[PDB]
């Protein structure tokens, strides 16, 4: 099972570089060309670059050229691409892919991708989240169910884990994506039960802030 | 570079009719070994794009041949026989024909469904919240459908426009409806000097307002 493992989200600053890794496992590395794509606002895919692990051989998109630099590790089987001087236009989500493409079978094989690393160019700086508690008064729902919820907000830079009961409870739950104010983001989410489950049996928020080391549980109560 | 046109932008299908995308190239994606490298991909929500085909009609292993694609030179198309729930996404034609490969701007699909009035719900500040000198009042608009809503904020009678954030979740594979939070914030001052908080919304399934509040005191 051919699998493609990148690496964690990225915030740096302007000016700066990083280096994004894709690691492989599955299939022979040395044998496909790797490619790099780019996913900006939603909807903007480009295509950067493509290396051939087996000889180092690259090509690039103009565009890119200066820009990105890929380099491939046999003995790890990771393929590599370091983004230069970042500024504004950089701030996307980067995707390594095995495509698949065999020249000379002029045929495809099935093109595998990694899960996508976001990189944020900001100077702005490392804010830990403030999570709230959202019981009920009117959001009631009434009888039969009621809805709670948990506010995040006031962190940076994205992204931020929230999970109700552990993961355990993860059907009628509702997470938002989050959006950016005054340089810090704001996320809910909902959960609906039914009025036989909550207050009788306890729901609890979970959040993880990864960029300032914040994990915090908070308890629904009425 | 060649540039990729596709069109809708955006279609609404009911399971189990045919939908239809178009992708027209600026060059024609002939090659010249006489093959046309037009792919088409779909990019589901929250995931990584896939590749459906490729060399213009050709599917790639494990799709449905539900799908098919046509077309030659700078035309081409793609459709689906019998739209399911699982085509929900975004659909983009790519061309590897000429250097540097380029991509479509996408059109998105979603699933055409009846009519659902929103499930509304209010939360006034948490103490947690109140004690650090904030004060957000909480707004759930969940499952409803068609996504197109208005919602407003008054307090003792009179729209707010600032202090508000709002945000949307993409269509709901499980039962095609759509969801929306909107958030007021102010100081925790400001929140214990007036009474009634109302989160009211403009929607299709109602010929007036849809509206939810409560009214802050004390004992
Ligand atoms: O997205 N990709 O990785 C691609 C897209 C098109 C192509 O011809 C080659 C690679
Ligand atoms: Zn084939
Ligand atoms: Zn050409
Ligand atoms: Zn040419
Ligand atoms: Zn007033
Ligand atoms: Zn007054
Ligand atoms: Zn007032
Ligand atoms: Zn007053």
């Amino acid at each position: 099972e051919m699998q493609l493992q990148q690496s964690g989200a990225e915030l740096l600053r302007p000016g700066t570089s990083v280096k994004l890794s894709c690691k492989t496992s599955g299939y022979i590395f040395t044998s496909y060309w790797i490619h790099w794509v780019k996913q900006r606002s939603g909807q903007g895919l480009e295509w950067i670059a493509r290396i051939y692990p087996g000889t180092g051989s690259t090509y690039y998109n103009e565009k890119f050229k200066g820009k990105a630099t890929l380099t491939a590790d046999k003995s790890s089987s990771t393929a590599y691409m370091q983004l230069s001087t970042l500024k504004s236009e950089d701030s996307a989500v980067y995707f390594c892919t095995r495509w698949g493409f065999i020249p000379v079978r002029e045929d495809y094989v099935m093109d595998y991708w990694g899960q996508g690393t976001l990189v944020t160019v900001s100077s702005a700086k490392t804010t830990a989240p403030s999570v709230y508690p959202l019981a009920p008064v009117c959001g009631d729902t009434t009888g039969s169910s009621v809805t709670l919820g948990c506010l995040v907000k006031g962190y940076f830079p994205e992204p931020v884990t929230l999970t109700w009961n552990s993961g355990s409870l993860s059907s009628g739950v509702h997470t938002f994506p989050a959006v950016l104010q005054s340089d810090l983001y704001t996320l809910s989410s909902s959960v609906t039960v039914t009025s036989s489950t909550w207050p009788s049996q306890s729901i609890t928020c979970n959040v993880a802030h990864p960029a300032s080391s914040t994990k915090v549980d908070k308890k629904i109560e009425p | 570079d060649i540039v990729m046109t596709q069109s809708p932008l955006t279609l609404s299908v009911t399971i189990g009719q045919p939908a239809s995308i178009s992708c027209k190239s600026s060059q024609s994606l002939l090659y010249s070994n006489g093959k046309t490298y037009l792919n088409w991909l779909l990019q589901r929500p929250g995931q990584s794009p896939k590749r459906l085909i490729h060399l213009v009609s050709k599917l790639d292993s494990g799709v449905p041949d539900r799908i098919t694609g046509s077309g030659s030179g700078t035309d081409f198309t793609l459709k689906i026989s019998r739209v399911e729930a699982a085509d929900l996404g975004v659909y983009y034609c790519v061309q590897g024909t000429h250097f540097p490969y380029t991509f479509g701007g996408g059109t998105k699909l979603e699933i055409l469904r009846a009519d659902a009035a929103p499930t509304v719900s209010i939360f006034p500040p948490s103490s947690e919240q109140l004690t650090s000198g904030g004060a957000s009042v909480v707004c759930f608009l969940n499952n409803f459908y068609p996504k197109d809503i208005n919602v407003k904020w008054k307090i003792d009678g009179s729209e707010r426009q600032n202090g508000v954030l709002n945000s949307w979740t993409d269509q709901d594979s499980k039962d095609s409806t759509y969801s929306m939070s909107s958030t007021l914030t102010l100081t925790k001052d400001e929140y214990e000097r007036h009474n009634s908080y109302t989160c009211e919304a403009t929607h299709k399934t109602s010929t007036s307002p849809i509206v939810k509040s409560f009214n802050r005191n004390e004992c």
